């Protein structure tokens, strides 16, 4: 029974700010070694902040990636520990993790995600990309939905028509210069399903819209 | 910081077998008291890394028996001795001895099969793109293992462009297969200025690249 929670992260801009809180509810917050983590996406575990408590003096280290940058601290009870990022550098973007320690163990967070651009809330500009000097095609045929310059994260692909069990395979989005590119695709059968159909149908709640684009 | 490395980067196995993933050090996590700081996390997706052993031997509640921890002192070993599924993920050694504290590369659990050369399939840009002044041509490998590809584009037979979007999925459900597309972005100006467009990954499989081609022209 124990709980480590990251309270509060997103977008910020290249720049400086956030400050960030964690909460862990079901041990002695008082007594531990308190401390924030960090895998951008494409990025691994690297260790980020820590703090101790009354018999260390609650010392405080920071690593160098972000030293006299960022900052953590902490309040006992419902004792809420805190990173301050007043400094984005983008880099600096991952899910940033909360986590307790105690001697030997340690328990970690669901962690809050840090996401950082100049980018604005963009629409992505949906294409349809249809089997079209390609063999596979004729025997099978895969058609993919390219959906780029949408920012941010959170668009959703989504197939149809033809009519059948068919191999959908649609890639993590990625993060080009500012704003996430996107594909999906179908090999679906040779004209059979060809003959009959194929929209591809993409949305963002995240704010503009959902658009569809069909194959043909 | 202490260089905590481990070995393999990747494993194939199969639900029955059996891991030894290697993580070994800088210098001897042999701290004075409480001593030896080494932790063994996995890490499932979209989840927090949970640990399953701390200081070496010291399994962690919940943690199935068919974990282990080896090791002393610059060197550890922790061990799956019989591989459940459940068990997939990326395996991660830290070390809390020696501040900074340390993560290694992790290792990844993966199915182990044949199954497959990528299906290359090409894809010119679409009119609406190209009267969007934007023109990328886009190539997927479907469907392949072991995971190591290598895509490249080839512009009018000798081209390298730096315009691509290159994106990956591991599987883990049926074919156990991994998947690539690959996306070369110009200007409508770049576009209508070349022909000859190609796509040409060498694989495993391989022995020779794998290319697919189009051209403005014709394909
Ligand atoms: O191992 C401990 O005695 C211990 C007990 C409670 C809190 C922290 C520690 C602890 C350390 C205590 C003293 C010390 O010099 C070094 C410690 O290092 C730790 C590392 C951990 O990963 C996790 C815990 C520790």
């Amino acid at each position: 029974e124990v709980k480590l929670d990251e309270t509060g992260g997103g977008l910020v801009q290249p720049g400086r700010p956030m400050k960030l809180s964690c909460v862990a509810s079901g041990f002695t917050f008082s007594d531990y070694w308190m401390n924030w983590v960090r895998q951008s996406p494409e990025k691994g575990l690297e260790w980020v902040a820590q703090i101790r408590n009354k018999p260390y003096n609650y010392e405080t280290y920071y690593s160098d990636s972000v030293k006299g940058r960022f900052t953590i601290s902490r309040d006992d009870s419902k004792s809420s520990v805190y990173l301050q990022m007043n400094n984005l550098r983008v880099e600096d973007m991952g899910i940033y993790y909360c986590t307790g320690s105690y001697y030997g163990m340690d328990y970690w967070g669901q962690g809050t995600s840090v996401t950082v651009s100049s980018a604005k809330t963009t629409a992505p500009s949906v294409y349809p990309l249809a089997p079209v000097c390609g063999d596979t095609t004729g025997s099978s045929v895969t058609l993919g939905c390219l959906v780029k310059g949408y920012f941010p994260e959170p668009v959703t692909l989504t197939w149809n028509s033809g009519s059948l069990s068919s191999g959908v395979h649609t890639f993590p989005a990625v993060l080009q210069s500012d704003l996430y590119t996107l594909s999906s695709s179908v090999t679906v059968t040779s004209s059979t399903w060809p003959s009959q159909s194929i929209t591809c149908n993409v949305a963002h709640p995240a704010s503009s819209t959902k658009v569809d684009k069909k194959i043909e | 910081d202490v260089v905590m490395t481990q070995t393999p980067l990747s494993l194939p196995v199969s639900l029955g077998d059996q891991a030894s993933i290697s993580c070994r050090s800088s210098q001897s996590l042999v701290h004075s008291q409480g001593n030896t700081y080494l932790r063994w996390y996995l890490q499932k997706p979209g989840q927090s890394p949970k640990v399953l052993i701390y200081k070496v031997s010291n399994r962690f509640s919940g943690v199935p028996d068919r974990f282990s921890g080896s090791g002393s002192g610059t060197d550890f070993t922790l061990k799956i001795s019989r591989v459940e599924a459940e068990d997939l993920g990326v395996y991660f050694c830290s070390q809390s001895t020696h501040v900074p504290w340390t993560f290694g590369g992790g290792t990844k659990l993966e199915i182990k099969r044949a199954d497959a050369a990528p299906t290359v399939s090409i894809f010119p840009p679409s009119s609406e793109q190209l009267t969007s002044g934007g023109a990328s041509v886009v190539c997927f490998l479907n469907n392949f293992y072991p995971k190591d590809i290598n895509v490249k584009w080839k512009i009018d037979g000798s081209e390298r462009q730096n315009g691509v979007l290159n994106s990956w999925t591991d599987q883990d459900s049926k074919d156990s297969t991994y998947s690539m597309s690959s996306t070369l972005t110009l200007t409508k100006d770049e576009y209508e200025r070349h022909n000859s467009y190609t796509c040409e990954a060498t694989h495993k499989t391989s022995t020779s690249p794998i290319v697919k081609s189009f051209n403005r022209n014709e394909c």
